[PDB]
């Protein structure tokens, strides 16, 4: 454990990828297709 | 062997309650949606509801929000429909119907019932 926090940073910042890479396909594929990428808490597990 | 034949219906007074069913034969029944759609006596078309493959995600029209019930079965490799409450103005005749794209919702219809 005595590693991760000289390493936070950089999860933050994959983070907030999945965050905006998320919310754009939520959006974009979302009329069709509901199972997959219709909400955004399975939006977040069809993209990880 | 693609097949889709139905069962139910016949008279329901008006007050009443109906339970359909659909058998569906010959594709991979959990890799697609399935929809009901009605045909008037007067010639014209019209849609009923549809559901997606999981059984999660379900669609209604405005008309008859709130009155039917639409599920899957897995297993069972057959679709049902559940009604209450009838009006008059369903005198008409029901089919079953597969979209055409896999995963899909509301593409179109390739093979539908009798």
């Amino acid at each position: 454990i005595s590693v991760i926090p000289g390493m936070l940073s950089v999860i933050a910042l994959m983070t907030l990828f999945f965050y905006i890479f998320a919310i754009m396909a939520t959006q974009l594929f979302g009329e069709r297709f509901p199972e997959w990428f219709g909400t955004l808490g399975e939006s977040f597990y069809t993209l990880f | 062997e693609v097949q889709l034949v139905e069962s139910g219906g016949g008279l329901v007074k008006p007050g009443g309650s109906l339970k359909l069913s659909c058998a569906a034969s010959g594709f991979t029944f959990s890799n697609y949606a399935m929809s009901w759609v009605r045909q008037t006596p007067e010639k014209r078309l019209e849609w009923v509801a549809t559901i997606s493959n999981g059984g999660r995600y379900t669609y209604y029209p405005d008309s008859v929000k709130g009155r039917f019930t639409i599920s899957r079965d897995n297993a069972k490799n057959s679709l049902y429909l559940q009604m209450s409450s009838l009006r008059s103005e369903d005198t008409a005749m029901y089919y079953c119907a597969r979209h055409l794209y896999r995963y899909d919702v509301g593409g179109a219809l390739d093979y539908w019932g009798q």
